[PDB]
């Protein structure tokens, strides 16, 4: 995406 | 490739449900409502959430959420969530049980935590908003760091939300 | 429980008027407007008024204002008043004789005094604004402070509106 | 309403 | 008086073209898009240009800008521009080759020069974006000061557009 | 227009 990958993951999953 | 649309929702005839479209018991949605999982897919609208006219929920062909049942979503809304007139949530979506979303607020590629208040004119982008969070009217919230320090919701916040629904 | 349309109102064929509405004589209703008082009724909409496309009026089931005719309203929407392209007004929500109210602009839960001025992208929400005053382009009016202290409407502001009805 | 009374009242009828 | 659509575009079927609107080769028309050049005409929509849902095409009847083939248009989008969900763009309006314009956003008596990125939730009107500048979510463009101002675009951003597009 | 000429030319044209 356009976003760093552990940002995109607190979007995917959450923490 | 066609919406499940549960027996027990109230569909208006007007409504454009379109793909691969989950819509849970009890879910109302307005005339003048567009849900097309045409791109991104699929979409669930868990029970008794509330669309309201000129809300929009449309996805990315890619990039998905984690649904609470551990499947993979362009947008997932949650039960008892208001979408509000002329909102727009765009997967990749989550918005977690009870959340409302204002006029003409927007949340696109964003996790919202259960609980949480967006009020009108609001943007929520490329961030997570963790449970019980009011986003003030005009916010644009563009952040990690902005979502994280947004102020918690107060029951006068829940109470305003239960009278717009 | 049907809309009172008068024979010199034009109403495009293809917006939708429904519930208790009064449309004046001289109203222009543009395509793709929603006008609902299927919720919150009744409204009025005040002689040679203008609607534009995507423009809504709803109201919310409870809650009014007082008419000019001293009748309650959902909707009081005064003569001459314009409500441009996607502008959002929802009861309970009094517009004044001669207001203008800009693009993507919301009117909710608020009175608007005659002969004021909302541009484009602006919410007014909870206040009273008085008779004549301004509010800028991306405001977010939210409190009874604010719309005390906005700024009287100008002629170059009449003229802008005028402009663009 | 959400607001003070008298809040509702500016809004219901005006100054 | 009606519409030239290229053979080669693909409008759907439940969008709204009117009036004397050009459609060029490639361009994509969501079901929802409202283009009317019934006040303000005419409209050029360049080759490969996309509109989304929601997306609103409007002119005021007075008022020009110099297409790129030296005629006068309400409304001039350039080729590969991207219009996407609610945006308005209302003549007299020039967006040039390359341009992007994010949800919910706002072109309105503006020229924006090639290769610009307007984000979500912004308004521009009244001035002239230089070519390849950014526009930030949420902002109020309305002087030529702030226009001249702006921060060119960046590859992540044209990036960030092809994403959404 | 409603703005100052040289301004409407910048949107009519640009520079
Ligand atoms: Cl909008
Ligand atoms: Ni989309
Ligand atoms: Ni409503
Ligand atoms: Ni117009």
């Amino acid at each position: 995406g356009w976003l760093a990958p552990e940002q995109q993951q607190r979007i995917y999953r959450g923490n | 490739a066609e919406p499940y649309i549960d027996p027990a929702a109230q569909v208006h005839a007007i409504a454009s449900i379109i793909g691969d479209v989950r819509i849970a018991a009890g879910v109302r949605v307005a005339a003048g409502v567009s849900i097309r999982a045409d791109e991104g897919a699929p979409f669930q609208v868990g029970k008794e959430s509330i669309l309201q006219e000129g809300a929009v929920i449309h996805g990315l062909e890619y990039g998905r959420v984690l649904g609470d049942d551990q499947a993979d979503y362009s947008v997932w809304i949650g039960q008892r969530v208001a979408i509000t007139h002329k909102a727009l949530i765009h997967g990749p979506a989550y918005l977690g049980d009870d959340c409302f979303v204002g006029f003409r607020s927007t949340v696109f590629n964003a996790r919202v935590g259960a609980g949480s208040v967006i009020m009108m004119h609001a943007l929520v982008q490329d961030v997570e908003i963790p449970p019980g969070r009011y986003v003030p009217s005009g916010a644009i919230i563009t952040t990690q760091q902005q979502a994280d320090r947004l102020p918690e919701v107060r029951p006068e916040d829940r109470e305003f939300a239960r009278h717009i629904i």
